[PDB]
């Protein structure tokens, strides 16, 4: 701090939100960027795209860490995604629904989409607790005949992966190209595969958060994620009401 | 016509199969399960990507 304010913050503008970011951030791509061709050999119906409402950035969750339980690899995020962004919207009886939150409106009128997303993190420490992070994505993790052996972070820094140094209190973002086993995914249970299940985002804790022996330090630092999609096209125009949503299965 | 044919009668090695061992740089004679006979391959776009095996 040399100035009145602090410092020159930078400004990251989508839709009608800004987020501000104050250090240089960590970015990965989870494979080649590309433009799709053969999604139109899918469907005879227009796909419709609103720039609007879902290029917009949306806050997903807050996770907690406390220097009690930083294990080396404790899982603070390990989500069937987009599914449980999209679907973070629950009622009483934790069964979701796509109708309050204007970046999923238009996954409740159509039955497939396709997408390109963005998680970006957030950590904001203070400067003398020092620890790291990583969060990788598996594409289609879940259906895999192990995957419950690569959840280790030594297994996590070879899937596409950004690293957010406590220290240092960086952003980090990960681009995650549109890639599945069918041209679209399906937004709801349909047709009896659990919709919108297109890989895992893992948060592990690769060197354990670590902060003084004080009494009045912060034993504990918020995580928050952020999303946004791109390429956005939704296609199968349908009642809102003509397929239903059963509350979602958990990984283990 | 039936004019005779009397061009001396070749050599060759019978063996069992083709090379165990060869991955490049080379064809491999084999019998393909297609409606198709010809050197065929799937198609491609950029959907999906070369092999990233390199």
């Amino acid at each position: 701090m040399d100035r009145p304010e602090g410092s020159e913050e930078r400004t990251v503008q989508t839709s009608n939100v800004v987020l501000g970011e104050t250090n240089i951030e960590s970015q990965d791509i989870a494979s080649k960027e590309y433009s799709p061709t053969w999604d139109r050999l899918a469907s005879s119906e227009v796909s419709d795209e609103y720039p609007m409402l879902t290029d917009r950035w949306l806050f997903w969750k807050s996770v907690k860490w406390e220097v009690n339980d930083s294990a080396f690899g404790k899982m603070l995020v390990q989500e069937k995604f987009p599914q449980s962004w999209v679907q973070m919207d629950v009622n009483v009886n934790n069964i979701p629904r796509y109708t309050n939150i204007p970046n999923f409106i238009p996954f409740n009128i159509h039955q497939y989409m396709r997408a390109d997303f963005e998680v970006k993190i957030y950590v904001n420490p203070n400067d003398f607790v020092s620890g790291w992070l990583i969060m990788a994505f598996l594409y289609q993790g879940s259906e895999m005949f192990d995957y419950k052996l690569r959840r280790n972070p030594a297994a996590l820094m070879q899937m596409p992966h950004v690293l957010v140094n406590v220290g240092a209190a960086n952003e980090a973002t990960l681009k995650i190209p549109y890639r599945y086993v069918r041209p679209f995914m399906r937004c709801k249970d349909i047709l009896r595969t659990e919709p919108l299940n297109m890989g895992v985002l893992f948060v592990e804790v690769l060197i354990p958060f670590r902060t003084s022996a004080a009494s009045s330090a912060p034993k504990s630092l918020d995580v928050s994620l952020f999303v946004k999609m791109t390429n956005a096209k939704f296609t199968g125009m349908v009642d809102g009401s003509i397929a239903l949503l059963s509350k979602p299965i958990a990984l283990p | 016509d039936n004019p005779p044919d009397p061009t001396p009668a070749k050599f060759f090695v019978p063996i069992p199969s083709h090379s165990w061992a060869h991955g490049t740089n080379t064809s491999e004679p084999t019998n393909t399960l297609r409606l198709d006979g010809g050197v065929v391959g799937v198609g491609r776009s950029d959907d999906i990507g070369t092999s990233d095996t390199a």
